[PDB]
């Protein structure tokens, strides 16, 4: 599962920033929830959210009222949207995939991307 | 005065009526209950009715008075 | 100038907060008391009223109950306090109170012959009579079910089966019967350990025979335990038997649904036209309370538990 | 919330012997945590999902047990590819989640 | 000349519709707030105390409970709260609160030796102890039942009747033993697949042991399961056992009826005479309103769930 | 006015009684409307005799200042 | 008198609250009992908070035609 | 001097005893009519909803309901009426409304792997799928259950144990199969006269299968019955089986308590932040009356039944 | 079984008509309902009334409140009076007897009697 | 009330051949109607009385059936004796067993 | 098994008796009512009252007021104590034991002691 | 409340022949009685507990028997010891036992 990632750069304040990941090597209808991890200096590790193929969604506490994740099944798309380039700590942004019901769908996450960063 | 008697079955349309059940023996218990319950229902509709007749009968004397006393009002100034 | 209160005559009193007996002239009442006392016919269709028989009697064809068979359209059932008639033998069908229950809500009938005699196989048939419910003093049996009895020491397992087709719920009964000891068994039947299953799409069942000694009523010293079933349009419905069997022969079918009422008074039949029914008599008034009995059927007024009640005006 | 700390900073060890870390809790979790590890210039892979069982990676190296509010990973040896940096995790209860401090392992 | 109206002193304040304190000139009052909080005697005759058996644990004649082995006429039963002499062996009778519920319309009673001890030719009955029941340290078994168990590697099966020719209905209690495994069964019985069956009119009954593995409660693992039925007079009863029997050697005859009730608390006795009670204390009060609690047993004024009720008369 | 106290008790004299059951543990939901019973037989009786409590208080009132004026117009006309 | 308006619900806030309850297809006598039971209930919530509505809307008007009546006569004499 | 009654204007009406429409100045409105209609959340944690699943689709994990497998803290339950997926296979667990009592308590779970899936020594586990409920095209079965089934034609009587070592208390699920005829049972299984029975310090159970004939639904003649049981800290449950048996792999534990109740309706999910809910919409009002709906969840205002209720104040 | 019918003929208008029928060689012992039936040009057969041997009676209802029947057990004698003639049409009537409970007791009007006609 | 009507009035066959009458009702019934066969000087015979069996009258020579709101017989044959005048009726309701018209069949 | 009774005479008028039945051979600590019994001429005999181990009591009605029954383990002694001298008339007492559950429990007194006189 | 009553006071008997004694009560006491023997100097030893038992004294030689409100006294041949007065109780009812009226058998 490739699962690449690709965004435009999104460097000017005050305006939307939209990440996109890419489903390869697999399609969506499995049973899994993709997520979004951003890692920056000085913080750590931050779980964005979680999306399930049915429209399920979850947000963190923290950008509820501002983020919203979008999915697509033309190409097994899914995409992140974020309403403010000033709240961005140009942190690396990675789309990560959890586990499967082999396992007993813990909330843990298995296998990762590429990542990319993102400047303001 | 029809509108005021006809006031009262206005009111009254929404009475709890009852329906026999035959619980056997062995279930005893459940019976009961049953049987409570009509004791206790048509004991507080037939108080909450008598409760009615007696302010209206009140009320059917008082205003009464009332006014015969202010149609001599009307014959008094 | 002379002018004052509006001068009258008046015979009768009423009840206040403050006092308990204050003359009035206009003594309104509201509260009827007079009922005619028999039972009479409601909106011109006559209601079934039984003698001696009861819902049991009725439903399993007693042979003293042979008089009410086909029965037509009716209003309510008013069945015989403490029934004489019954069932004179001594069994008990299960469940009896939700049977009558659902018997509440039923206007028609209509009995279908859906299992015929003759397509019984080599199964003897012949033999199923009894002395506790005699008929001109010869002994007989139900006129609903069939009780197979053994031909020539032999008892093939029954097999039958049934799809419902019209589109109508039909209502089926059966027993099964419980023996004294073992050398009856072997007599009326062929081998002991005997069980019945019944299947469909909502439930199952699996049952055996409870043989032991019990008291003597009726000079009997055998029972029997019935059972009965709801079955929805478009099922299907299978029975097994390898040995004691109450077969069933005629079916119950419904056409129409509305309202009725179990009744267990007292009275006997006139020839009237009403429209409610009390325990005691009929009513033909238009008050809107009453105390006969609270147990009433049709559009009969409020019911309460007094005895005065007045809403007159007046002055005084 | 429930909220992450590991206390030691930076552990000298030589390639071949014993290293403990430690992960503590505010709060009873029950049997649900995740431990992390990542490599320098790549991300990170699963090791050790639920509390007592082994998720991925050798299993003759690594290991990690505990419960309540006190959990600790044990190794029996390390080479010359195990310096890296530690994140415990928590999954009792997921409508927020958080992520560990960091921690080095070196010589 | 100089009238209006009578001014007056006062102490306490009222309530009403406009308002929440006006004071008032005679505050009469109604509610009763005090209680006298010792358990004494109604209506000159002593009450029915327990001090920790159990209901089951009088009825079965606990080996701890022998204070009541006989018993005079009472008004009412008061039992303790999650009494600690309970079932000593771990067995469960079945639909206790139905046996409780009928016990609050007996007003006496009476033991009937109906089997004598003899009665039984050649089955032991000597072995039926359990160290789960002490008695000054030794082992001991309920007063009331007896366990048969094999005599001289026999176990014939046990067939008994029994005709009620008296003018009462008796009210008679057995039981049936679970044992614990395939070994313990065939050492204290003779056969497996053992079952009772039980003969009269309006039941019947046919029942047989489950044999499995459990926990360790009060180091046992083996069970007891108690039934019971009532008897009306000229009637029948029948009992047949092939195996486990918990046989009954005494019975209980009615001899009158009225009121009771069983009422759960702890209080120590005193020496009274009241005409009503509460499960906190008494009452000698005459006002028709209290609180104290819902329940209550005798004439006791009604119950309602408030603080301050004032019926006062007055001026201001 | 005592004689009116005392007949209070008969407007309400067959007022509901409650009996206790022994419901086990494989019943909750019938034992769960036993409860219920008393929860809305006793709230209802409560909010009856309050709410006559405080009527019959009211007119007490009004009636004990009533007279009093009426006797003072009779010797004032 | 806005106090008194807030005291409605101090008046009534015991008031019985219907919880669901579920019934095979075999028992329909207790959800028959249970049916009645909330009818019943409801029945009698609903007239005491019309009855008591009408009251003391009829008890405020009251109030305040007396009130300027009681002035004018205070600044009459 | 021109002193008189404060003539004003005035817009609305209102009732009262004597009459119907009365106008009114300030015409003080306390019943509330509008809701948003649409599902949010309860005190910041999401609610639970369902979509085509009932609880015991949820709770046996539904092939095609995975999107529950494990689900964190909520505040009450959505589910749709009459869902398509609830059982797919036909079968029926005993007390289901019983055990729908029980979650209107519980405000968390936890699944814990009492059993793992390697504790089967010898019995075959890998055949156990059907084709009633399809995933991706393909036979599959439950994911919180086992149907063990014989293993180079062996089965031996498999007996287990368990201690709740937890400071909690568990729920356990558990089932039996019934097959249609005798070829199918030896097929599957080894022997014939098959039966389980459980131990629980608590209670008893011993259960057979029933073999018989049925109708045809949804392509199937078997049938399960699923039992459940409640396990105290301290306690000890042994299962023994020998033959027929769904034995469980998971187990549930709560962790929590608290107020929660079933709700069925069809609104979508919508973002919020509310205080109470109706199964038609939220409120976000302060007026202490509403007729939206009877059945409310949370510090919601009264319910009354009516259509019109002021409380004005004014002249006129 | 020979079922006879005793009429008089009677002729005088606004009168009261009465035919008894009589059962020979039967008799009123087992469970049967007896009827009427009359036969009229213009119309055909109407069906006029049935009892029962315990005293339960059907009427139609054309003619309800002007009819009655009664019967008689010391010698098996069942009788029909209606009480105005001016409603006759001279109409022949029968008395007929239906099936037993051997056939399923279906309202049918199996065996028939000689008939007799009457006129105003 | 159920009203009961036959459309034909007169056939005229020859001996032998194949005959059909039809039974126009007004309502649903069942199976709960009857047929009568009346002979000139004579009471009438019971041929049909249940919608599909034959209990009574001759065998083998006639024949009825129908459901819903109509209803037809059928002979097959016929002899000199047949020619009569047939009757419909129903029985699924009390009091009004209403008769049906005449319908009259000759050479 | 011995049960004896000391009698301290109590001959004063207007005053207080006691008697102190003592136990021999054994000890309070079984199932049993030990009970007192008076005779007298006149009147026969007449039961006094019965006490449990336990702690109780059952006294005559006619002289419940005055009487009252106390017990002591230390030693087993139980004793009695009358408060007016005028209502015993110089009868002669007696305490003695009822059956054991052996028996059935019945309210019959088995084994009596010796006896004893007081006068006034 | 219960009260017992015998109507004989003295009955001269010689050792060696019959002798029966009738005890009567006021109301319906089932088979709750009790009899005593009291020959001056020892105390009353017990002779009959229950209506129809006998545990206490010589067997053989004494009987007693009754129901409903009347019981009685049987007994083969007396001898010299035999002589004493006989009392009567009952034990139907708690508290007050009376006890029954002297009877005297005089040589």
């Amino acid at each position: 599962m490739q699962l690449q990632e690709s965004g435009p750069g999104l460097v000017k304040p005050s305006g939307t920033l939209s990440l996109t990941c890419a489903v390869s090597g697999g399609s969506i209808s499995n049973s899994h929830w993709w997520s979004w991890v951003r890692q920056s200096p000085g913080k750590g590790l931050e779980w964005i959210g979680e999306i399930y193929h049915s429209g399920s969604t979850y947000y963190n506490p923290s950008l509820k009222s501002r983020l919203t994740i979008s999915v697509d099944k033309s190409k097994n798309q899914f995409s992140l949207k974020l309403t403010s380039v000033t709240a961005a700590d140009t942190a690396v942004y990675f789309c990560a995939r959890g586990l499967g019901w082999e396992q007993g769908g813990y909330r843990a996450f298995d296998m990762w991307g590429q990542g990319t960063t993102v400047t303001v | 005065v029809t509108n005021k008697v006809n006031s009262i079955i206005d009111k009254m349309n929404t009475q709890f009526e009852a329906v026999g059940r035959e619980f056997n023996n062995l279930e005893r218990r459940i019976e009961n209950l049953n049987k409570k319950m009509e004791d206790g229902f048509l004991d507080v509709w037939t108080y909450n009715a008598e409760l009615l007749v007696l302010m209206e009968n009140e009320r059917t004397l008082d205003f009464h008075d009332s006014n015969v006393k202010n149609l001599y009002d009307k014959v008094r100034l | 100038i002379c002018i004052g209160y509006h001068a009258n005559n008046s015979t009768e009193q009423v009840d206040t907060i403050m006092e308990k007996n204050v003359t009035v002239t206009h003594a309104q009442d509201i509260l009827e008391k007079t009922h005619n006392g028999k039972l009479c016919d409601l909106n011109g269709v006559k209601p079934l009223i039984l003698k001696d028989c009861s819902v049991a009697g009725w439903l399993l064809g007693n042979p003293m109950c042979d008089e009410f068979i086909r029965v037509p359209e009716w209003s309510y059932i008013v069945e015989r306090a403490n029934p004489a008639n019954d069932l004179c033998f001594p069994g008990s069908l299960n469940d009896y109170e939700e049977l009558k229950h659902m018997l509440s809500r039923i206007n028609h009938f209509e009995k279908i012959q859906i299992i015929p005699k003759s397509s019984w196989p080599n199964h003897e048939t012949s033999l199923g009579v009894s002395a506790a419910c005699p008929y001109q003093g010869a002994p007989s049996f139900f006129r609903n079910v069939v009780w197979l009895i053994k031909k020539n020491d032999a008892y093939p397992t029954i097999k039958i089966s049934y799809n419902n087709t019209n589109r109508e719920d039909l209502l089926i009964l059966w027993g099964i019967h419980h023996s004294n000891n073992a050398e009856e068994q072997t007599n009326l039947y062929k081998n002991p350990i005997t069980y019945i299953s019944v299947g469909t799409s909502t439930l199952n069942q699996r049952l055996a025979p409870k043989i032991a000694t019990r008291s003597q009523v009726n000079g009997q010293r055998g029972r029997m335990d019935f059972f009965w079933t709801i079955l929805k349009p478009d099922d299907a419905i299978h029975f097994e038997s390898n040995g004691n069997f109450i077969a069933p022969e005629y079916a119950y079918k419904i056409v129409k649904k509305g309202d009725s009422t179990i009744m267990k008074s007292g009275v006997e039949y006139g020839h009237c036209n009403t429209k409610c029914q009390t325990p005691v008599g009929a009513i033909n008034s238009s008050m809107p309370f009453h105390n006969i009995h609270p147990l009433t059927i049709g559009e009969c007024p409020k019911y309460v538990k007094s005895n005065k009640l007045v809403l007159a005006t007046g002055l005084r | 919330e429930i909220v992450m700390t590991q206390s030691p900073a930076t552990l000298s060890v030589s390639p071949g012997e014993r290293v403990t870390l430690s992960c503590r809790a505010s709060q009873s979790v029950g049997s649900s945590l995740a431990w992390y590890q990542q490599k320098p210039g790549q991300a990170p892979r699963l090791l050790i999902y639920a509390a007592s069982t082994r998720a991925t990676g050798i299993p003759a190296r690594f290991s990690g047990s505990g419960s309540g509010t006190e959990f600790t990973l044990t190794i029996s040896s390390l080479q010359s590819e195990d310096f890296a940096v530690y994140y415990c995790q928590q999954h009792y209860n997921w409508p927020p989640l958080t992520f560990g401090g960091g921690t080095k392992v070196e010589i």
